[PDB]
């Protein structure tokens, strides 16, 4: 599973578990705050330094990654493209594709990126509410596991992924 | 597999399914192409498979992928599992059989697990691909072979195809299908019909070579007098790419050759990147081409050759192809530039064995009995059909309305998912893989996007997308108010003739007002109209004078053609019709299941000859001795007709006489009756004509008679007085009775009741229950609509007539009087029927018996203004006798109404007692013949102007009685005959439809009855 | 769809905005094979519907983009029809497939002349002051991209705004493009320079045409 349905050569499959797109959401408990447009307690931001790791294919990816951190992995600035920190190319072709074209297929050796972060939560956030995580650009598709426990699945680089984390996070260390 | 819930997801709507695609049969022969004959590359999986049922697909033992369940048991496939009683079938109209939580099911799903071991030869695997194709499984599938997963598949009315070819071996092979009840489809699949299950259309295998057919679109336009035609065929392949590769289409008419085209594979350059290599567009010209219609389906065979160029085939496709041209222009429907009168009804896939799979003999048996009673469309409500229906509407010549398998009735609102871009992707299937499936059958002539989904965005993005594809044919859709955005055609249901509706969001205007609101330009053909549920389609004429008077109200669909009831077995194995409930289903909707012109069986109901008279071909006008013949037809002379003629005097034939028929489409004949010789006797004359067809059809016998119609020509008055008796009548006075005798005769009035209670022939009493006045009916399925005892709907007739006291009202004698006179003696009555201390009904008779023995009844009724106008004014009583034969003279042979009397002829007629009663799976008032002059029954005759039913049941019975199997002959026959009855309506069978001038609101009624013997 | 903030600062600063979906299939053939199939459908939806349902709020955005450079396909008119549905605030405007089909509520042509007229088969460019008055052709028209602004360019640009000037319905356009997509490298030294197509060991590439 995950590895058997190969979610990423399939055009009938564009997410899975994703939550309806919406416009810009902050989440105030404050009218005030609202109206001043002012940083809101309830949108947190994960632009943080994350774990890191390269590799040729989904297939390379250790099984452990799920539950714990690579020791090979480097720590990276996240919002960031890979090709930026010298992982693998970039590539500028203009019309021609920068695959075979044989839709719905891509490429057995497929770069794969795997992020990681440990993050705390706050003790409120699990008693009551729904917190989700929103990815606003992940290029081109991935995958996401929360606390070693599958979540949901995404395409479209160019646009915002949420998910529904809560009934996956834990009080400390996620 | 279970991990990951795929029937819980309406992102996922199949698993490696093959891409849709016209009927395929890859002939390696072009004659047997040509012919339609069988294919040796198409194989049924039509026989017995291995079935096991379970409550969940988490039940399912792992072992039952790679070997057979010894628990199994072997069945016949297509099925319905619920037909084969493994669990219940569920009849509900609106409300969901789940709860509506989308995208979740019920976790006790219930789950088919079908198997079959089947050989494959080797040739089939040597080379080119093997294909499995499921025409119809509900609601979802995943498939395994030789324990392998292959893939999934949702939609249960279109064909899901699979790649079987690396997975099969030669030899013995194993097919696992795990068939689940309910998915995320179900949803999107809210019918008003019976919810069943299970692979439920053909299975088969075919066989392609891999340098394929992969596709083929066939297009026929018109120059302006349609004398000249392009055939414009476009077909794709796949494979691979060579320039030795050809295709040919030819086009034939019969066994001559009219067209042909070769061409190598290249289309023209469509965009800045070049054009479709693996496409070819072959054209060809066609001079005076037979045009296909409902009328003459002229047809056509195009076959599609896949060849070298040096002419070694490779496979050939075919179809039957119509020339004809579809358009809406200045707002109206046209077909070959004629404007169209659809005489449509919807149909469902039912048969009361077999559930919802179809056979080739019950469709054809439909075909026949549609166009035999004047219908010329269908609709296929609400789901794609068994591919052959479409075949079978080619060569007969029916229009269909191809309709998507999209129905959210019990969403709230109505548009909750078809608005939600997120059921887009489901909803678009179900729309494109229809389309790619049937754009190439002439019957089609309109697209649906669905029904009663209300009217979201989806709609109007997949209204475009076949704008886009297939500018052949106009686009429809009903939801949402009937005149939205996504539809050409002003497509309501139940919209009445003359009164407007005015629901809001969503009014149903009158028909003939909604075509003239402001901007509206648009023709109108009600998708479903005259609803046939029970004793129903009273009003139906109404609907055709406004298609006739109107040119933009181009006609609609009844609802429906066939009774969805099914057949349950009692304890000594005798087969009775079942309707929602019987199967322990729960909530149901009843006897809503069954509002067919016929019976589940194909016998027709009453209303089916209503439609046949209303949808006639020929109009008629009589002017003096001059019949004026209209043909309705658009595009075949009548010459295949004979017009008979009849005059008879009350019944007894006077003169006769034929006139063959020749009258151009629209065009007009005169047809000048002779001079009649006068009648010395009293009576009415009558003009009765017919149309007969001579010669037998494709769909009717020699002899059929497709229209008919009645006049009253000169009329003499009897003004001749009865020779007079010499006897008089001797009344006899008790403190209980007022008797009168007269020979062998003896009437009995009770003084306490003031009613006949007895009459005597000789010795013999006549009565087993007093003739006493009647002002209720046994309630039709009109009268009830969807009130229940735990839901009264206050609104609904028959809860009117209980609240007012009109079922429990109790005759209180207030007069009864004895005169005797010079050659009669004269009773006088008055009684009051009250409830509550209201006064609902009063009735004042006299009756008069004479010295010849005749007994005049003079019946004089008021009715109370402020009470709900009665169901019938007239009088009932129990006869002692059951004669075999009913003769009267009057409206008929069938059962009519006063709001459905026009297909009724007035003649004498003579039927077994037991024709007199209409066997309505949910039983009610019936059989009732208006119009009438003359009653006969055994010795008895009863006359005057009256309407009347004859039967071995009761009204009280009938009432009582949720199903006909249940009913009991009573001692005797139940005679109710009536002055007065209230019409039956049927605009629909939810809100009282009985139309103003059909309601007994008259306050005073006034009838005479003459009782006699012969 | 750009980075949510790219909006915000347009609606605050004051730019109008045309908001593109993330549809680009330029190097299939022909350029539709994917946007004429209903399978391709479904995907191409999410990629329009998502970005209406972020972006609707803000006042900057003034036209819908059905993509880039996709031919012209079915699922362009269904999707062209969907958007024309959910929001009526906004024209709906889409080049592919020959710059005016029934996609578009804009004549939009990426790279149509002043003056001369390009007659490539299926998808001309016409002269834009002719091809507003092309039979039967009434809408507005502006290009989506003009003036390719390639190293030393913009050679007859004043031409443009003459015409612009000159005729009500010609309504301007939209310069390609802003800024050069050349990435830094390092040399021995680590020193700085600007990098194109190519110097990455990326190859089939188109070289300095990312500039
Ligand atoms: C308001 C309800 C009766 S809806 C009504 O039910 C009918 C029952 O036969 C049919 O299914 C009609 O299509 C439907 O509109
Ligand atoms: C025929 C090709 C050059 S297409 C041409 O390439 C340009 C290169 O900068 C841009 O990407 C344009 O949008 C594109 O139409
Ligand atoms: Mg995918
Ligand atoms: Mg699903
Ligand atoms: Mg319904
Ligand atoms: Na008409
Ligand atoms: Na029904
Ligand atoms: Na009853
Ligand atoms: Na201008
Ligand atoms: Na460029």
């Amino acid at each position: 599973v995950v590895l058997q349905r190969r979610d990423w050569e399939n055009p009938g499959v564009t997410q899975l578990n994703r939550l309806a797109a919406h416009p810009p959401f902050a989440s105030w408990r404050n009218s005030e705050e609202a109206r001043t447009d002012r940083p809101s307690q309830q949108l947190r931001s994960l632009n943080g330094e994350w774990r890191f790791a390269w590799f040729p294919a989904p297939e390379a990816v250790p099984e452990s990654w799920l539950e714990c951190d690579l020791p090979e992995a480097d720590t990276v600035v996240v919002p960031s493209n890979w090709q930026m920190h010298g992982y693998d190319a970039p590539i500028y072709t203009n019309v021609t594709y920068p695959i075979t074209v044989n839709p719905p297929f891509v490429p057995t050796e497929n770069p794969t990126g795997c992020y990681s972060l440990t993050f705390n939560v706050d003790e409120s956030w699990l008693q009551e509410g729904q917190t989700r995580i929103i990815f606003d650009g992940v290029n081109s598709a991935f995958h996401l596991w929360c606390n070693g426990r599958w979540v949901g699945y995404g395409q479209d680089s160019r646009l915002p992924s949420e998910f529904d984390l809560s009934a996956f996070l834990r009080a400390g260390e996620n | 597999v279970l991990q990951r819930r795929d029937w819980e997801n309406p992102g996922v709507t199949q698993l490696n399914r093959l891409a849709a695609h016209p009927p395929f049969a890859s002939w390696r022969n072009s004659e047997e192409a040509r012919t339609d004959r069988p294919s040796q590359q198409l194989r049924s999986l039509n026989g017995e498979w291995r079935f096991a049922w379970f409550p969940a697909p988490e039940a399912v033992p792992e072992s039952w992928l790679e070997c057979d369940l010894p628990e199994a048991d072997t069945v016949v496939v297509p099925s319905n599992w619920q037909m084969h009683g493994y669990d219940a079938p569920i009849y509900t109209n609106v409300t969901y059989p789940i709860t509506v939580n989308p995208p979740f099911v019920p976790t006790e799903n219930p789950t088919g697990c079908y198997s079959l071991t089947f050989n494959v030869d080797e040739s089939w695997l040597q080379e080119g691909q093997t294909r499995i194709i499921f025409d119809g499984v509900n609601s979802a599938f995943h498939l395994w072979c030789n324990g392998r997963w292959v893939g999934y598949g949702q939609d249960s009315r279109l064909p899901s195809e699979f790649d079987l070819s690396a997975f099969l071996r030669a030899g013995e092979n194993r097919l696992a299908v795990m068939v689940l009840r309910w998915s995320d489809g179900s949803y999107l699949e809210d019918q008003d019909m019976w919810r069943m299950s299970g692979i439920f259309r053909d299975v088969s295998l075919l066989h392609k070579p891999t340098t394929q057919i992969s596709d083929f679109h066939v297009a026929t336009r018109f120059n302006d007098d349609f004398s000249r035609a392009v055939l414009e065929a476009e077909v794709q392949m796949c494979g691979e790419l060579r320039d030795y590769l050809r295709v040919t289409v030819s086009l034939w008419q019969g066994e001559t050759q009219v067209a042909s085209g070769t061409a190598p594979f290249g289309g023209e350059i469509i965009d800045e990147r070049g054009g479709y290599a693996d496409r070819v567009t072959l054209r060809l010209n066609v001079e005076n081409p037979k045009l296909w219609s409902a009328e003459i389906p002229n047809l056509y065979r195009a076959v599609v050759e896949l060849h070298t160029a040096d002419g070694t085939l490779i496979e050939a496709e075919a179809c039957d192809v119509g020339f004809r041209e579809v358009r809406i222009e200045n707002g109206l429907l046209l077909l070959n530039g004629k404007p169209l009168l659809i005489r449509g009804v919807n149909r469902h896939e039912h048969h009361p064995l077999h559930g919802q799979v179809m056979d080739e003999q019950t469709m054809v048996q439909d075909i026949l009995l549609m166009k035999q009673n004047n219908f010329n469309a269908v609709r296929c409500s609400h789901y794609p059909n068994h591919p052959l229906w479409y075949t079978l509407c080619d060569r007969y010549g029916l229009y269909v309305v191809d309709e998507a398998n999209i129905e959210t009735h019990g969403m709230v609102p109505m548009n909750r998912l078809t608005d939600d871009p997120r059921w887009l992707p489901a909803m678009s299937e179900r729309v494109t893989r229809m389309v790619q499936r049937d754009r190439n059958h002439p019957s089609v002539i309109i697209w649906s996007l669905g029904n009663e989904s209300g009217h979201g965005a989806n709609h109007d993005a997949l209204y475009r997308w076949i704008k886009s594809v297939d500018p052949s044919r106009p686009v429809q859709y009903e939801g949402g108010g009937a005149d939205t955005t996504a539809t050409d055609i002003i497509c309501p249901m139940y919209a009445r003739v003359d009164e407007d509706q005015p629901f809001p969001a969503v009014p149903k205007w009158s028909i003939k007002k909604w075509l003239s609101l402001p901007g509206e330009t648009r023709p109108l053909i009600l998708c479903e109209y005259a609803h046939a549920m029970g004793n129903s389609l009273g009003g139906f004429a109404k609907y055709w004078q406004a298609f006739r008077q109107y040119p933009r109200l181009q006609g609609g669909f009844v609802w429906d053609w066939v009774d969805q009831s099914l057949i349950k077995y009692d304890e000594n194995g005798n087969p009775w019709s079942a309707y929602g409930g019987d199967f322990g289903d729960t909530p149901n909707d009843r006897q809503f299941c069954m509002n067919g012109l016929v019976f589940a069986d194909r016998t027709p109901h009453p209303a089916l000859t209503e439609a046949k008279h209303q949808q006639q071909f020929f109009q008629f006008r009589l002017s003096g001795q001059t019949i004026e013949v209209t043909s309705e037809y658009l595009f075949r002379h009548s010459d295949n007709e004979l017009l008979h003629w009849m005059v008879a005097l009350d019944g007894k034939p006077l003169a006769s006489g034929e006139v063959p028929l020749d009258v151009a489409p629209q065009g007009k004949q005169l047809i000048e009756l002779p001079e009649l010789p006068q009648p010395e006797s009293a009576g009415q004359l009558w003009l009765t004509v017919r149309v007969v067809q001579p010669n037998a059809t494709a769909w009717s016998e020699a002899g059929h008679i497709s229209a008919w119609q009645q006049w009253r020509l000169a009329e003499n008055l009897s003004v001749t007085l009865p020779a007079a008796s010499h006897a008089i009548p001797h009344l006899t006075t008790s403190e209980m009775d007022f008797c009168i005798e007269l020979g062998n005769k003896r009437w009995q009035f009770n003084r306490q009741s003031g009613f006949l209670s007895q009459m005597w022939i000789g010795d013999k009493k006549q009565l087993l229950t007093p003739l006493r006045d009647q002002f209720t009916r046994a309630p039709l399925d009109n009268d009830i609509g969807v009130t229940e005892a735990t839901r009264i709907d206050p609104n609904a007739w028959v809860e009117r007539w209980k609240a007012a006291g009109h079922y429990q009202a109790e005759a209180a004698l207030l007069q009864c009087t004895a005169d005797t006179l010079a050659d009669a003696v004269l009773i006088t009555t008055a009684h009051a029927w009250q409830h509550q201390g209201k006064t609902l009904f009063i009735s004042r008779k006299t009756y008069r018996i004479d010295g010849s023995g005749q007994m005049a009844i003079t019946v004089d009724v008021e009715v109370a203004s402020d009470t709900p106008h009665p169901a019938r004014i007239g009088l009932n009583c129990q006869l002692a006798q059951v004669a075999e034969r009913v003769n009267w003279l009057g409206l008929g042979p069938q059962e009519n109404y006063p709001d459905r009397l026009t297909a009724a002829c007035f003649d004498r007629w003579d039927l077994p007692l037991s024709d007199m009663y209409t066997p309505y799976v949910f039983p009610s008032e019936n059989g009732l013949r208006c119009g009438t002059r003359e009653l006969n029954y055994g010795p008895h005759q009863w006359r005057g102007d009256f309407q009347f039913n004859i039967s071995r049941y009761s009204q009280q019975q009938l009432m009582e009685t949720s199903h006909r199997h249940l009913l009991h002959a009573e001692e005797g026959t139940w005679l109710n005959i009536d002055g007065f009855h209230m019409g039956i309506g049927g605009d629909d069978s939810w809100s009282p439809s009985v139309s103003a001038e059909f309601q007994l609101s008259a306050g005073r009624y006034h009838y005479q009855l003459v009782w006699c013997q012969k």
